DNA sequence: ATCAATATCCACCTGCAGATTCTACCAAAAGTGTATTTGGAAACTGCTCCATCAAAAGGCATGTTCAGCTGAATTCAGCTGAACATGCCTTTTGATGGAGCAGTTTCCAAATACACTTTTGGTAGAATCTGCAGGTGGATATTGAT
DNA sequence: ATCAATATCCACCTGCAGATTCTACCAAAAGTGTATTTGGAAACTGCTCCATCAAAAGGCATGTTCAGCTGAATTCAGCTGAACATGCCTTTTGATGGAGCAGTTTCCAAATACACTTTTGGTAGAATCTGCAGGTGGATATTGAT
């Protein structure tokens, strides 16, 4: 036509896709570097078992997905469809993660 | 190096409820974490109970109260059933 | 030689649970019935989760329970979901759930 | 080993988008990506700090899965599947 | 003389945030507690400090819940708390 | 019994939580919330009562119930 | 000649030791553990009474009441995090009105 | 008969504020506080020793427990006080 | 904007009641001296498994364009919820008797710990079995431009 | 009210990585005997807690009035989604060197055990003395009329 889906159709297509699957959604190597940089500032010369890095990525991705669910409810509560930083701060605040 | 786990017992119970069904080792690891988690929650709550009541012994009575305090609703009723049944059957020699 | 599990009618190991109660500094003494009761409850809750996850594995036309099936079984059951409300299942994903307000008008 | 800098930027915009999709989000404002990086970094600091404390108490140089599991549990973020 | 809407409401916020007295009348609360307890165990007695502990906890819980409800109302560009505000707050807290 | 918890008293609680304006459906919603709270805590406290073979719910029973529920209270023996 | 004075403390080293032995925490208890634990308890107590003494004279009373302890806990960022899921009975709340609620 | 920390909470109050007293209810609140932090540190100490297959709770477990439980500056000063008390106790 | 009128904080008394503090007695707990055992640190070493690299390949991040449609701004009026007066009933306060029951003894019969000895279920590993991942089709909705 | 475009679904197919069974040793359950503890069962105390009582203040229920908040309607600038070219950098699979878990042994600084002595902390009255309930009168704020 050239064919072109309308804004929102692919986003809903991706919600369905990623809610069916369980694969980690952050790239592995970059995340492992993030973990070692943060650990390196706490204690130098640390080593990691590889399952210790996977445990952190599994926990970090479940936290963020969960946070994004609550963020979405706060956006929809404000009569929006778009998540904004104020939504994350409201969710984090009601969870007791921030004063 | 010899590492205990609950895997053979989980697998037996799996065969009971689904004779045709198996389990990936990752799913076994989730079941092992489950058993150990509920163990510590029940045992810990039973440890407190015995302590609040100035008792030095954790008995099936402490286990049962801990179970009531920890499990929601129907899950508690049924666990108490199985637990009471196993104890009476155990004591009847 | 009769195992305490067979005496109690249980698949879970009464002797291991007893040792685990003793070595865990839970109390100075452990009654003979406490490991029996506890091992029965652990067996029961395990059977409860395996039943529901077996069913999910069959709805998905699969012969082998994977973590995903454990998640579906837990999060779709109000009481298991409450009990495991602060637990993460590695490789479990989430439940399919799109807020109505987001579906096309 | 080469020195590690700025690796929170390896948490890319498309990876955050994907996470938000699994969380049900349809539309994402432009400023969400750096908020998420800030939130994720606070999260990892709190858990890794606790994990490394367990390591150092055991006199090890190697963070183990168990260290991460005990740290997750303390933060009220219990994790199943890595209990070895 | 007649104060405009909201002027007395703000005055009450300042009054009650300054004080620490229990804000629910004692006998209704005690009657409600005994009723609820009756659905789990009969002919129960209560220590008076047991009831005071429950009332202290119940009021601190509800006050805290009204703070999060209020933030959810402000977030939706309102000044009035509505049931959906309470419901959102309880959803994010994990109480639902 | 639950309507013993009156509209003026719910307003006072909301006031202490900084609320300025209150919708009319709030009071019945608040009573239901308070009822779930009291059920959950009293169920647990009474479980501590029955386990100690007592007929009297003690302050300590409530204290322990509130700790179990993530609602630690100071000032009543714990 | 008590262990408290020997460690230079007001809090009871001897009692903390008994409570550790009888609390089902571990088979055995080192000698310095009750000392170290007694010292941490005395320090956190001194910190709170420090600030709550202040809250009480900032209000013209000889006597610390629960309201003063609540004001001290909640106006201090680190004590507030430590006591984040704790209720001070008769403590009330911190005065605080959202900006958007104020007049004009 | 009925132990509490009132006597020691009062001794610390005079050290920091000789002029100031404390009400019955506020004393009960400090007793709750001491018992709470005690059980938090002791339970954490307990799990540390178990995770590491040790049967003894020593001041080293107490210290790691304090590091894990107190948030930042509270942790640094608490670790200093405990370290001091163990030193002074050992010396004489 | 300011002046006038009304209403509400809130700083400051006083004279008690009640709640703290102050004293003295005494069992229960902490300290002590002396003897004896033992968890776990230190040293030593086997051998996982972690850090690091190499290379090839292509899955995926990035940057750009373009405009659909979302959020933000604005107006407005219906009607909900705040303020207030008034009449009343539920809570507060008091007391007073009695009883339901904690809380406490002194207790043995039952139950539990513990050292030795023997039996076997459970685990590590190699040997075997096999779902299903990951391809390759078309069959079926589903969406969006006319 | 129909069709091109595109994504999504659904079968079948197989061999290989991942699960299941096999196997043989052995750590830790179970059996036995015996030393030690416990906690339920008896008869008690002396309380707190419940139950009427009963009169009375002040907090609540109610009806009136209208201020102004909410949400419905409308408009539109520009942010964010969709699509695409481009090419970087993650992923996958082995290699290998050695750091450092983890497994054993040795033996002692430090833990427990126990009998007895000292001192502390709980308690419950006597002897303070703080702060609550009222007053008031000025500070400060709100609301109407200009
Ligand atoms: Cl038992
Ligand atoms: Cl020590
Ligand atoms: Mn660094
Ligand atoms: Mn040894
Ligand atoms: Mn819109
Ligand atoms: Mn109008
Ligand atoms: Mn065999
Ligand atoms: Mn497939
Ligand atoms: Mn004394
Ligand atoms: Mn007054």
């Amino acid at each position: 036509k050239p064919h072109r889906y309308r804004p929102g159709t692919v986003a809903l297509r991706e919600i369905r896709r990623y809610q069916k699957s369980t694969e980690l959604l952050i790239r592995k190597l970059p995340f492992q570097r993030l973990v070692r940089e943060i650990a390196q500032d706490f204690k130098t010369d640390l080593r990691f078992q590889s399952s210790a890095v996977m445990a952190l990525q599994e926990a970090s991705e479940a936290y963020l997905v969960g946070l994004f669910e609550d963020t979405n409810l706060c956006a929809i509560h404000a009569k929006r469809v778009t998540i904004m930083p104020k939504d994350i701060q409201l969710a984090r605040r009601i969870r007791g993660e921030r004063a | 190096s010899r590492k205990e786990s609950y895997s053979i017992y989980v697998y037996k119970v799996l065969k009971q409820v689904h004779p045709d069904t198996g389990i990936s080792s990752k799913a076994m690891g989730i079941m092992n974490s489950f058993v150990n988690d509920i163990f510590e929650r029940i045992a810990g709550e039973a440890s407190r109970l015995a302590h609040y009541n100035k008792r030095s012994t954790i008995t099936s009575r402490e286990i049962q109260t801990a179970v009531r305090l920890l499990l929601p609703g129907e899950l508690a009723k049924h666990a108490v059933s199985e637990g009471t049944k196993a104890v009476t059957k155990y004591t009847s020699a | 030689a009769k195992t305490r599990s067979s005496r109690a009618g249980l698949q879970f190991p009464v002797g291991r649970v007893h040792r685990l109660l003793r070595k865990g500094n839970y109390s100075e003494r452990v009654g003979a019935g406490a490991p029996v009761y506890l091992a029965a409850v652990l067996e029961y809750l395990t059977a409860e989760i395996l039943e529901l996850a077996g069913n999910a594995a069959r709805d998905n036309k699969k012969t082998r329970i994977i973590p995903r099936h454990l998640q579906l079984a837990i999060r779709n059951d109000e009481e298991l979901n409450k009990l495991l409300g602060r637990v993460t299942i590695a490789q479990g994903g989430v439940l399919p759930n799109i807020q109505a307000v987001l579906l096309p008008k | 080993r080469k020195v590690l800098r700025d690796n929170i930027q390896g948490i890319t915009k498309p990876a955050i988008r994907r996470l938000a999709r699994r969380g049900g989000v349809k539309r994402i404002s432009g400023l969400i990506y750096e908020e998420t990086r800030g939130v994720l970094k606070v999260f990892l600091e709190n858990v890794i700090r606790d994990a490394v404390t367990y390591t150092e108490h055991a006199k090890r140089k190697t963070v183990t899965a168990m260290d991460v599991v005990y740290a997750l549990k303390r933060q009220g973020r219990t994790l199943y599947g890595f209990g070895g």
